[PDB]
């Protein structure tokens, strides 16, 4: 029942989100409408799987924003924005908003990129919910993938090293969330956790892929 | 806090029959309002207390609004619905007033909502127990304008009465059209005439249920808000009157001053009055000026208040009637949708 | 008829001078000219007559006032600054007239404030004195107070807990933040034997009014900022980055004319699965940064 | 006297307007008398303005 009720809500609003997301200036608008959206994903409830599905649905809708953004940053900074967005009330909405700002910063920049990246990670020591952090980190993983601290993505002030560390952090983390996942949620949900755990492992392997 | 006042009116301790018996409601204020003492209080008010109270709000707020009361039995019986209307009427009255910081500030009302003993004992306890053309123009403008609304509101009211009356038949008729058709449907037994005819019977019952429901859906929503306005218009008629009293005092002060001044001068230019007695009259001429200055000044601020109440009044009106129309829309579509769903059911037979 | 006379006050720097906004009751925002301590206040009083009559008066003056208003009561108003300039002697007015004024190097010791039980405001008051009823015109002003970086700004660092149940070390990067500054911090978990649903960081504003046992405290919660979703274990570090620019705070005001205080607190709240709530409050000084 | 006559004009205005309001809150008003009383109202309205003037 649950998933769909949400999904209905998602379809209307993601459309409104997108109309804003599309447009620079209303980029700002996109963010308010979006501020209302992530809360669903803030819901504490859903199946991993159901949530996962939402994760694509909003995420992908958001991917239109990321491309938009990657045009938006080349068409102007709007300083300190990265910080500025993090007044966004709560944590997944907010963070994603920084992250998006991060992605913009990468797109123009290179030198301060590293410093930021590191911040984010740090704040990423913060999601000790396996899932919210995972999807986030995943989302994220895609967001920085093009912008990793070395050459392939681009070649930041620093290089491979910074990057290596980063993924590793992720890796470890990735192990953490997942393993923690095993024990995450209610005690008697061990098999649910196993099907579901297999799903999100896959996600992990892309990183590994990034590494190759 | 002021609008953030939370009110449940429940518990219909409807004192059983007397033919006039008065429902006593929990009034639970759960209130984060800092205009209400208790974060929760429940009082158990009876109709009479509120009506008065409502009036009290009327009384403490000089032009400064007082929306419609708890619901009238002046058409009401004692019906759960009626009492609900009362409950609602209050809820509403209360609701709004709470989201008007001022009416929400009536102390009786704080004590009222936040103490059960009724308005009454609270009410003892609380009192510890411009140019001539310009004012006259504001009075006549207002008189023509708010006489125009009242006439319109009175015309909408006799429409509401007819519209409720004339749902009783076809609806009441079709309730027997259904039985008349159903009757002859025991006489046909041949499957594809019996079957349709019983569906057609059913159709008349459908028309009956929807047509009648619509007195209650739409007409009644309007009759409540129309009634609320006429009372509110009545109440600001009182605020006006108060301004006429102030106008009366101020000219009274002025005719009394002109006299006092006159006595003074004639005594002076008698030229046979000692400076002792002059000083007694003179002082009193200067006290009369203060009587003119204080009486005029409050008369000006009373008119600032009357303006303010007007601008307020209008503002409320726009929002109220929009909700009025929206509640009608939802209903009008739901009535018609129910018939569409019914029409398909018997198209399919 | 109307008024026989209308009074307007125009400053000499009215085009170039900056203006500032104030939040007042029910979301209203006023905008007034902006000043600081030591600035001169100068301009013109413009009298527009409206009738072809005559105005007999016993003097015209302009005053610069700074005052503190308590509990919405006129009898509790205290002027902490009053300066007078007499503009005209007793006489008549028959036509429009303008008068210059200059208040030299005006002391303005406090920042303007509009609160719950307290107002602090500055204004110019023109008075035309008449036999029974004065003609009075007020003209409101915002005053800010400025402060350079503090000599000492220590980090706030502390270990706190519920014994044998929850032990945490929290750290905030400064004790003193400017109005557009950032709370950078961390929460570190030493012992966790409770099931934590979420953790939030709150900025609480306290207005303190009165003297001695006559103390009224009004409390308002200006942010609720979630910093953790879910249950950590020991050795877990949660980063805090809270931007103050999103909440439009007033500075910290301490014992202003010995009548009121406005103070800001960071309140860290943890909520368990059964809705139990564990907290620690810490004062932070907010200040208005001088622009360079 | 000029004042007396104005004030009479004004009182006359109020009488005629008050009559109009009463015809109005019978709820059916013949259009004959609605124009006639209103017209007289307007003449009274000038009389007031001129008198003040």
């Amino acid at each position: 029942r649950l998933l769909e009720d949400a999904l209905i809500a998602v379809r209307q609003q993601t459309a409104m989100m997108r109309k804003f997301l599309d447009t620079p200036g209303k980029l700002m608008d996109a963010l308010k409408c979006c501020s209302t959206l992530v809360s669903e994903l803030r819901t504490s409830s859903l199946s991993p799987k159901q949530y996962y599905e939402l994760y694509m649905a909003v995420f992908d809708a958001l991917r239109y924003l990321s491309a938009h953004l990657r045009e938006n940053h080349p068409v102007n900074h709007l300083a300190d924005l990265y910080e500025l967005v993090q007044y966004a009330g709560n944590i997944i909405p907010r963070l994603y908003l920084m992250i998006t700002v991060g992605t913009a910063y990468m797109s123009i920049d290179g030198a301060p990129v590293k410093e930021l990246m590191k911040d984010m990670m740090d704040m990423s020591r913060g999601v000790q919910h396996p899932v919210r952090g995972l999807f986030l980190r995943y989302y994220l993983s895609g967001q920085a993938r093009d912008y990793l601290p070395t050459g392939d993505s681009d070649g930041p002030e620093g290089n491979l090293q910074d990057s290596i560390n980063f993924i590793l952090t992720n890796f470890v983390e990735m192990n953490k969330l997942w393993v923690r996942l095993q024990h995450q949620g209610h005690s008697r949900e061990r098999d649910l956790r196993t099907q579901e755990r297999r799903e999100l492992q896959l996600l992990v392997g892309s990183n590994i892929v990034r590494l190759s | 806090a002021r609008p953030t006042f939370h009110i449940t009116v429940g518990d219909p301790h409807k004192v059983g029959d007397l033919a006039t018996s008065h429902i006593v409601y929990s009034v639970r204020t759960k209130t984060t309002s800092k205009a209400y003492k208790q974060p929760e209080f429940e009082v158990k008010r009876r109709y009479r207390d509120f009506l008065w109270l409502y009036n009290t709000l009327h009384s403490n707020n000089p032009g400064v609004v007082v929306p419609p009361p708890p619901e009238k039995q002046a058409v009401g019986r004692f019906e759960s619905n009626f009492v609900e209307s009362r409950r609602a009427a209050l809820e509403k009255m209360l609701n709004k007033i709470a989201a008007h910081p001022t009416l929400q500030l009536d102390a009786d009302l704080k004590l009222f909502l936040e103490s059960e003993s009724f308005n009454i004992d609270v009410k003892h306890k609380e009192r510890k127990e411009n140019k001539f053309v310009e004012q006259d123009d504001w009075f006549h403008d207002r008189r023509v304008y708010l006489d125009a609304l009242e006439n319109q509101l009175k015309a909408l009211l006799k429409a509401m009465d007819n519209m409720v009356a004339q749902r009783k038949a076809m609806a009441e008729a079709a309730a027997d059209f259904s039985a008349s058709l159903h009757a002859l449907s025991t006489v046909e037994l041949s499957p594809t005439l019996s079957g349709p005819l019983d569906a057609l019977s059913e159709l008349q019952l459908a028309i009956r249920d929807v047509y009648e429901r619509q007195a209650q859906q739409d007409v009644l929503t309007f009759g409540i808000i129309i009634e609320e306005y006429i009372r509110l218009i009545g109440s600001v008629k009182q605020a006006f009157s108060q301004r006429q009293k102030a106008f009366h005092s101020w000219h009274s002060a002025e005719s009394e001053l002109m006299k006092k001044k006159a006595a003074q001068d004639k005594l002076l230019r008698q030229g046979k009055t000692q400076q002792d007695r002059l000083n007694q009259v003179n002082a009193e001429v200067i006290d009369a000026e203060r009587k003119v200055h204080q009486a005029r000044l409050l008369f000006e601020d009373m008119g600032r208040l009357l303006r303010s109440e007007l601008d307020r009044f209008e503002r409320e009106k726009v929002e109220d009637f929009k909700s009025g129309v929206e509640t009608f829309l939802e209903s009008a579509v739901e009535a018609q949708k129910e018939l569409i769903e019914k029409w398909e059911t018997f198209l399919m037979q | 008829f109307s008024t026989p006379v209308d009074i307007d006050i125009v400053l000499a720097d009215a085009d170039k001078r900056a203006m500032v906004d104030v939040k007042l009751d029910k979301n209203r925002r006023e905008k007034v000219p902006l000043y600081m301590d030591g600035e001169s206040v100068k301009g013109c009083v413009t009298v527009r007559p409206k009738d072809g009559k005559r105005l007999e008066h016993t003097g015209i003056k302009v005053q610069f006032i700074g005052t503190i208003e308590m509990f919405f009561d006129r009898g509790n108003h205290y002027e902490f600054l009053s300066l007078v300039q007499e503009l005209a002697a007793p006489g008549e007015l028959q036509h429009p007239q303008t008068f210059d004024f200059n208040f030299k190097n005006v002391e303005k010791q406090y920042e303007s404030y509009n609160g719950i039980n307290v107002k602090l405001r500055y204004f110019v008051r023109v008075t035309v004195s008449r036999r029974m009823a004065d003609v009075i015109r007020e003209k409101d002003i915002w005053v800010y107070s400025y402060r350079i970086p503090p000599e000492l700004n220590s980090s706030i660092k502390m270990d706190v807990g519920i014994e044998d149940c929850l032990h945490i070390e929290f750290e905030y990067s400064k004790s003193k933040y400017h109005l557009k500054d950032v709370i950078v911090g961390r929460i570190y978990f030493l012992l966790v034997r409770l099931k934590i649903k979420h953790m939030e960081l709150s900025i609480i504003r306290r207005e303190t009014t009165g003297v001695a046992p006559n103390q009224y405290n009004e409390s308002e919660t200006l942010v609720r900022f979630e910093i953790m979703d879910g249950s950590p274990s020991r050795g877990e570090t949660i980063p805090i980055r809270l931007f103050l620019g999103g909440f439009d705070l007033t500075p910290t005001f301490r014992d202003v004319n010995k009548k009121f205080s406005t103070r800001y607190y960071l309140s860290l709240v943890l909520i368990d699965e059964d809705a139990r709530r564990y907290f620690k409050q810490s004062e932070i000084i907010l200040y208005r940064q001088p622009p360079e």
